[PDB]
RNA sequence: UACCGAUUGAGCGGCUCAGUGAGGUCCUCGGAUCGGCGCCGAG
RNA sequence: UGAACUAUGCCUGGGCAGGGCGAAGCCAGGGGAAACUCUGGUGGAGGCCCGCCGCGGUCCUGACGUGCAAAUCGGUCGUCC
RNA sequence: GGCGUGUUGGAACAAGGCAGAGUAAGGGAAGUCGGCAAGUCAGAUCCGUAACUUCGGGAUAAGGAUUGGCUCUAAGGGCU
RNA sequence: GCAGCCAGCUUAGAACUGUCGCGGACCAGGGGAAUCCGACUGUU
RNA sequence: UAGUGACGCGCAUGAAUGGAUGAACGAGAUUCCCACUGUCCCUACCUGCUAUCUAGCGAAACCACAGCCAAGGGAACGGGC
RNA sequence: UGAUCCUUCGAUGUCGGCUCUUCCUAUCAUUGUGAAGCAGAAUUCACCAAGCGUUGGAUUGUUCACCCACUAACAGGGAACGUGAGCUGGGUUUAGACCGUCGUGAGACAGGUUAGUUUUACCCUACUGAUGUGAGCCGUUGUUGCAAUAGUAAUCCCGCUCAGUACGAGAGGAACCGCGGGUUCAGACAUUUGGUUCGUGCGCUUGGCUGAGGAGCCACUGGCGCGAAGCCACCAUCUGCGGGAUUAUGACUGAACGCCUCUAAGUCAGAAUCCCGCCUAAAAGCAACGAUAGCGCCGUCGGAUCUCCGAUAGGCC
RNA sequence: UUCUGGGUCGGGGUGUCGUGCGUGGCAGAGCAGCGCUGCGAUCCAUUGAAAGUCAGCCCUCGAUCCAAGUUUUG
């Protein structure tokens, strides 16, 4: 399904929460699907699901742990057209162990490797780029 | 084929580094000088040898 | 006393020693398989690094998130000029493996063949194989030469062909050409000395031994860095900022007992120019060589059935470090070994090749040809003269 | 039932410092274009 | 037998950029029925602050560690009327 | 004013060191006993400065804006 | 009551101006909320 | 298992063997936050001086003899048997 | 953990971590299986089996714990309780000092706390790479090769499909083939992206210097922006593989033992194991072939002379 | 080691940076003298100019030189 992309996200990066839900950040602890390394920080791409906690937000979310995703990140990837995108800020959504997220709008641009995975972030994307 | 959103010049399948933006703008760039002033808020009429200054002063 | 957490081993064991290969051209060390009921055909071939460029293709790759969809890989581009057949030697099977039976040179070699039998050409009486020559003039000469070929035909069990490349249709410095034996895997072995009698001293092009969207094999040394600490050599995880007498080492070589240091044990030397055989490199194109068709110079060997442009596969300003490639060439997909003018041994599969992205069908829709040396942003002169306009050159 | 209380409090809400800033207006320009017919006009 | 090092004391000498905060004292102007207060300026006190020389010697547990040196070097740092 | 670089020259520019307090995408202490190390801040001008306090302070608190070049304007003196 | 002449060095304001860059090198405090101990400066 | 605020039959706190408090101060010990960074993820590249090679010059520590291993036994972990 | 005190007190550097290699299996996971109080899913027991993997963090100096997540699983250990001329000194364990208890006291604590020099390799091996090497000979020299032996390497996961199917009353809920990707690792590589730039390449710029312009220099690389070539990053890209005998196990034929029986003789299938291939190295191992500077041949049984070095004492039946 | 070949320059290509010096301007906040003239950061044109570009870039298109001689081997 997805190819890899360049990781720039490793574990304690605080990103910007692009959803609705009132959290402003999202501090990544940890990454799905990641086996390890000896020393390796586990680190995430666009389309990614983590698991984040708020650091400024609402307190009713800025004290647990939240499956979050991806969708925006300033490290540059590359896609399989050759092509090298980055965005200006990382960026994700709180959404639940299967997808579906907590909010119902999207803040910015969804990246494609991140709206092709889970569609319902796509659905809530006013720009899938 | 895209063309730089800086210097104006045609950008080929293989090169180049697009940038998206948070307010859903995407610029592409033909190589990191092209994105670094862009970065630098230049403004590519003032820059020399782009076409938007050859097309603003009539170079060509 | 175990390691306190796991980790894999830094490095394999299966390329030891890390030496520099005592061989500059890429060896073969194994042929494929014979198969009598193919025609006689090479089993290998000489080429040369030219450089890198990357291309644009539609993917047909049915269930994959990229197929009916463009890409843009990465490919190298290797310079193989015909190789010339100057020789023939057959081996014969013994319980201590193969073993040279006799060696049959063809009578006219050239002078670029005969450079790899000197270490001082320049000084030397070039008088190589002046006395083996007159075997295929001398009545006694001739008979001798049909018993030795209808020797080989009854005692020998693979028959391999000596050729060499045309480094005079090259932009090396080097004028040595390089022989190599290239086995064949057609049929009988009259039938492969029959074949090997006919083509001697005769050119063979690149498109008669490998096919288009073919993965073969690429032989041929590294390139060198020179003596390499652990950290660059094996890739050991740094020592912390505060280590005193050096950081970038290996902290326990071994433990007190056995009381010496394993061969496993990750130390300092030579890194890079090394022998290795890399496998399933898909040719992406067959070039065709620069040929004069009607009077003019027929150079659209990087034109496209999408592009109908007029280019050749040399970026502007030829391949740096390189120069440009006037003969035939082999565009294989992603890298191979060697630095640039690095002869590489091309081979065919030992394996079977009947993967989805072995038998895939490649049909390039774009080849890049910008200047490498430096972020080119023109694929041909006329476009940087009819996007820029005049100078004041003109 | 109120008070004190670490928490370096906090869900909660108003005017504002300094940034960033959509959108419109205006101005300086730009001149895709169609009516004359190779210059005045609209744009 | 030693205070040519060092410890303390005594006698007679020598020495310590440029800035900062800015106290008593003083001047003038406002507010008040008066008690008296307020503002500005002046003034230049201090085992006061930053800091150079000097005197010290925090960290790097840096360099060095058969050294330049039987204790040194570099940056950093303490104090500097 | 003094001097030949501090008890030697020449040629290379591997590893590993020492130093340049070299630089480094994305992340930003997840390193480590420990932000060790050096990174940030920095001058000056104009604003704005809390908790607490022995009322002296804290204090350059914190937090902001400005800084070039050129061409002018205005004000701040002396003397006959 | 000033006219003439002479004399500097600072300060404020404005236009214009270059790639918004300008204590451009050099020089040159990271800050905040708390605990423990000793008041401080000094000394070892 | 840290820090802070509480709780106190406190193994074994306590009032000039001073108790409690405390602004300012500290190259003192400790915790957290912002900013910051190659500390790390995960290392890479560049420079100087070295190492290296060379001309000249030219030590020292150390040394029973020496110097490839496995097991065995042995003063119970050989290098020699 | 003790017990012992055999070795070491003209010294074997002392906890932990970091780092790195290999080994053991008493197997957590993965491969092939047997068993169930195995319907499916999940799980448990057991077997061949150490090939491969076994993580990132909070607290503590900690081994050991505990918790947060991730994961196929986060199995346990050894190698002078691996590893200080490898590091780090946080801890313990000098001298400074504080508190509590104890002592009349000097002081003690197996209690707590703070600050406290981690020296040397150029020697021999081992290992890592780098020259060279069979002192005898018609050998010298070159090319193309063969090859003993040694190393050895790949790994695991997910998605789609199968299929909402088998299975089950339901709830739930697989698997093989196939397809598309990824983790860890290995070997490369620089087209692209990113990093580096004393090509001191070009621009700009601070202070100063050559009277100024121009052109430059100086400040141990003045600074800044961009930056070629090189080198380089799972931070870009490419590639990573086939057989054989068999283990566990399930069977065939078939006695012993009129039946039965996988075993006794004889057979079959059979794996992350093993061996090999692929791959890397190339030997006091070797082949083919080229060229061989007055130097060398058959002379036919060369004739006649001086020197060394083996044996052997009819046989290659 | 002269059928030639190998260097050094030059040229071209390429890429880097970013529009050189000089000159001109009825561009220039202005200001100072007699519309003229002087001073004046910057601006425009010449001018995608100038500069440097293999030393480990590419191609010769020309120019001008160069050809020796260490040791040893049956
Ligand atoms: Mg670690
Ligand atoms: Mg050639
Ligand atoms: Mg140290
Ligand atoms: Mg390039
Ligand atoms: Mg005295
Ligand atoms: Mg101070
Ligand atoms: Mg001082
Ligand atoms: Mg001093
Ligand atoms: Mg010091
Ligand atoms: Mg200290
Ligand atoms: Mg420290
Ligand atoms: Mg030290
Ligand atoms: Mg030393
Ligand atoms: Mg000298
Ligand atoms: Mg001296
Ligand atoms: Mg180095
Ligand atoms: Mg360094
Ligand atoms: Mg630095
Ligand atoms: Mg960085
Ligand atoms: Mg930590
Ligand atoms: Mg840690
Ligand atoms: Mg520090
Ligand atoms: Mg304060
Ligand atoms: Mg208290
Ligand atoms: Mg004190
Ligand atoms: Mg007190
Ligand atoms: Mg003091
Ligand atoms: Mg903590
Ligand atoms: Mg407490
Ligand atoms: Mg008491
Ligand atoms: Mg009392
Ligand atoms: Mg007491
Ligand atoms: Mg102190
Ligand atoms: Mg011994
Ligand atoms: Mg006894
Ligand atoms: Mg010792
Ligand atoms: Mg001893
Ligand atoms: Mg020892
Ligand atoms: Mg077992
Ligand atoms: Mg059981
Ligand atoms: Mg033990
Ligand atoms: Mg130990
Ligand atoms: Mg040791
Ligand atoms: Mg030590
Ligand atoms: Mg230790
Ligand atoms: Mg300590
Ligand atoms: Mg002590
Ligand atoms: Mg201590
Ligand atoms: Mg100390
Ligand atoms: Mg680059
Ligand atoms: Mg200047
Ligand atoms: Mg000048
Ligand atoms: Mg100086
Ligand atoms: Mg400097
Ligand atoms: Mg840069
Ligand atoms: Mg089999
Ligand atoms: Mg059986
Ligand atoms: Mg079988
Ligand atoms: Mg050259």
């Amino acid at each position: 399904a997805k190819f890899r992309i360049s990781l720039g996200l490793p574990v304690g990066a605080v990103i910007n929460c692009a959803d609705n839900t009132g959290a402003k950040n999202l501090y990544i602890i940890s990454v799905k699907g990641i086996k390890g390394r000896l020393n390796r920080l586990p680190s995430a791409g666009v389309g990614d699901m983590v698991m984040a906690t708020v650091k400024k937000g609402k307190p009713e979310l800025r004290k647990k742990v939240h499956p979050a995703v991806v969708i925006r990140q300033r490290k540059s990837y590359r896609r399989k057209d050759g092509v090298f995108l980055y965005f200006e800020d990382n960026a994700g959504v709180i959404v639940n162990n299967k997808g579906e997220m907590k909010g119902s709008a999207i803040t910015g641009p969804v990246a494609k490797e991140c709206a092709d995975l889970w569609p319902r972030i796509a659905s809530n994307a006013g720009s899938i780029a | 084929v895209e063309l730089c959103s800086f210097s104006g010049y045609k950008i080929y399948p293989g090169h180049g580094r697009r940038y998206a933006r948070i307010d859903g703008k995407v610029f592409q760039f033909l190589n990191a000088k092209c994105e670094s002033a862009f970065l630098s808020k230049r403004n590519p009429r003032q820059i020399n040898w782009t076409v938007l200054y050859r097309r603003k002063h009539k170079k060509g | 006393s175990h390691r306190k957490f796991s980790a894999p081993r830094h490095g394999s064991l299966g390329f030891l020693p890390r030496k520099r290969c005592k061989r500059h051209r890429g060896k073969v060390k194994s042929f494929p398989k014979d198969d009598p009921s193919k025609p006689v055909h090479l089993t290998a071939f000489l080429g040369y690094k030219a450089g890198m460029t990357h291309i644009v293709r539609e993917v047909d790759r049915p269930g994959s998130k990229v197929n009916k969809k463009e890409v843009v890989e990465a490919v190298t581009v290797v310079e193989t000029p015909p190789m010339i057949v100057v020789g023939v030697v057959g081996y014969v099977m013994t319980p201590r493996g193969l073993r040279s039976f006799k060696t049959i040179f063809a009578e006219h070699i050239s002078d670029e063949c005969k450079r790899r039998f000197y270490k001082n050409w320049y000084k030397s009486k070039k008088k190589a194989f002046t006395k083996y020559c007159k075997r295929w003039q001398d009545e006694e000469g001739k008979k001798q030469l049909e018993k030795d070929f209808s020797s080989m035909k009854k005692y020998c069990q693979i028959i391999r062909i000596i050729a060499h490349t045309q480094m005079r249709l090259l932009p090396h410095r080097q004028k040595k050409s390089h022989l190599m034996e290239i086995q064949l895997n057609g049929g009988t072995i009259s039938d492969k000395v029959d074949w090997a009698r006919e083509k001697l001293e005769q050119s063979i092009p690149i498109a008669n031994v490998f096919s288009q969207d073919e993965m073969i094999d690429v032989i041929g040394v590294t390139k060198g860095h020179g003596c390499k600490g652990v950290t660059s050599r094996w890739h050991t995880k740094k020592l912390p900022r505060k280590t005193h007498r050096g950081l970038r080492k290996v902290a326990c070589i071994g433990a007190w007992h056995p009381a010496r240091v394993a061969f496993s044990v990750a130390r300092a030397g030579q890194k890079g120019y090394h022998h290795r055989t890399e496998i399933n490199k898909k040719i992406y194109k067959i070039g065709v060589g620069y040929h004069n068709k009607d009077g003019k110079l027929v150079k659209n060997n990087a034109s496209t059935d999408y592009d109908l442009s007029n280019k050749s596969i040399n970026p502007l300003g030829g391949f740096v470090h390189y120069g440009e490639v006037t003969n035939d060439f082999l565009m294989l997909k992603g890298c191979v070994v060697g630095t640039k003018k690095r002869v590489l041994t091309l081979r065919k599969s030992l394996l079977v090749q009947t993967s989805r992205r072995a038998q895939e069908k490649i049909d390039l829709k774009f080849i890049d040809t910008t200047s490498k040396f430096g972020h080119g942003r023109f694929q041909t002169i006329e476009e940087k003269k009819n996007f820029m306009g005049p100078l004041k050159k003109d």
